[PDB]
């Protein structure tokens, strides 16, 4: 039982790690777009700061 | 603030200043000034007369 549950937790953690990698890629794209909007002059610095957080 | 948020507010301020300028012109008309220098004649209308 312990070996089975440990292998299942490993597989579940690997899948959740892939999904958090996708979340990090999405947040990187969104932060780059807000950085472009702030560098152009349309968005203020506060909208950049919240995307940074 | 973003520079667009400064630019449109500056544009609204300039528009309100131009409206103040036009109201100042209409206030300058009601004290009617002589457009040239020279000899004046008679006043064909006196005080109390309505003009359009």
């Amino acid at each position: 039982a312990s070996v089975a549950t440990a292998y299942l937790t490993l597989k579940a953690d690997q899948a959740q790690l892939q999904l958090t990698k996708d979340t990090l890629g999405t947040y990187q794209k969104s932060f780059d777009l807000t950085q472009r909007s702030y560098d152009v002059g349309v968005a203020s610095a506060l909208d950049l700061r919240q995307a940074q957080t | 603030v973003s520079k667009q948020q400064y630019a449109d507010a500056n544009a609204a301020y300039l528009q309100s200043k131009a409206a103040v300028e036009q109201a100042r012109i209409n206030l300058r008309y009601t004290k009617v000034l002589s457009p040239i220098s020279g000899r004046i004649g008679r006043s064909a209308v006196t005080e109390g007369a309505l003009v359009t």
